[PDB]
This record gives C-alpha cells, structure tokens and sequence, in this order.
C-alpha cells in the first residue's frame, strides 16, 4: 500500500 | 466533523481557486501538493519519505479552505502521487487525533 | 485522549515484548516498523510512498500495544525511516480525526 510518511526536513 | 479511518481520509480543499482532493495526513509535517502551476515566488525544498527524497517547490502563505475551514499557509508543490495536507495546516483548523 | 498536532504525534507501543516509539499515522494504509526481529514466518512485500518504494518483511497477526489499547493485526518490518502506526491498526483501537 501507500506510506505517506512526509519528512519537513 | 468526525472522520473514521476505515478509508483515506480525503477531503475537498480550495487552494489557488481550483478544488482539490487531499488526504489529511497526521504523518506529514508539510502539506504537499500535486504539481500545479501556482503563481508567486517560491523557494527550493527537498522532503524526505519512505523511499527517499523529492524535490518541490516551496510557497509562503497560501490561503487554503479545509472543509469550509479556512487556513493560511505554507504549501508545497511537487511530483506526489496525492495531495496532502501536513501538520502545518490541520493544527489551524483544530484537527485532533482522539481514542 | 485527545492529540493536538502541533508536534509530531508519537506514542509508545510495545511490540515482541519491547517497548518503541511509533507515529500515529493517517496518512499511511499499512504499520511499517524499524528493522527489528519478530517471532514467526514472514513474507517479502513492497510497500511505496514519497520518494519510491522499498522491501519490507510482513507479519500477520500481531499483538500490539498502543498506549495501553490492544490491537493485532498485520505489521510490516523493512528500512523506514521512523516507526509508523497506520489505519489498519488505528482503526483497531477506535481512532478518529476531528475538528
């Protein structure tokens, strides 16, 4: 599936 | 509103007039949108996911209504397969996660 | 409880007997977990996200404590780059979004 994890970094 | 987490929680967004459909994602520090022609100037950016990392364009104070809920913000734009919408913005609207 | 956004929302979970901090993620379908040893036979699986997709290993049927609230279900296990609880066990556990 879709991780949509999102770093700001 | 309550929204239940049985399928993606997406939602309709106006941003730059246009209505869109956006994943309100607790996991995303920024909002990220699908590549879009947005006028004003921006600033390079590089955030990071599963995977790796992606380059987008990054552009202050955009205003953006969360289900009638109005919002002003930092958005970036890029190559994503979805849009979403990060903590930046769901803190203005007073989302919670609650159980 | 009732989690504000303005941090990241992390939570202690206890998995395998270990305790570890995890976020609470709508945004994502499944629970990927930092490379760690789990009892019981595994499948290689793919999962995808910002910057592409990686090879993680599946479990099924997993207990999992997520502060306090039971839960068991699938837990998938590969290079993450931090701990991930998603819908499928969110929705274990009774949470919702609100605002």
């Amino acid at each position: 599936a879709e991780t949509f994890y999102v770093d700001g970094a | 509103p309550q929204i239940t987490l049985w399928k993606r929680p997406l939602v309709t967004i106006r941003i730059g007039g246009q209505l869109k459909e956006a994943l309100l994602n607790t996991g995303a520090d920024d909002t990220v949108l699908e590549e879009m022609n947005l006028p004003g100037k921006w600033k390079p950016k590089m955030i990071g996911g599963i995977g790796g990392f992606i380059k987008v364009r990054q552009y202050d104070q955009i205003p953006v209504e969360i289900c009638g809920h109005k919002a002003i913000g930092t958005v970036l734009v890029g190559p994503t397969p979805v849009n979403i919408i990060g903590r930046n913005l769901l803190t203005q609207i007073g989302c919670t996660l609650n159980f």
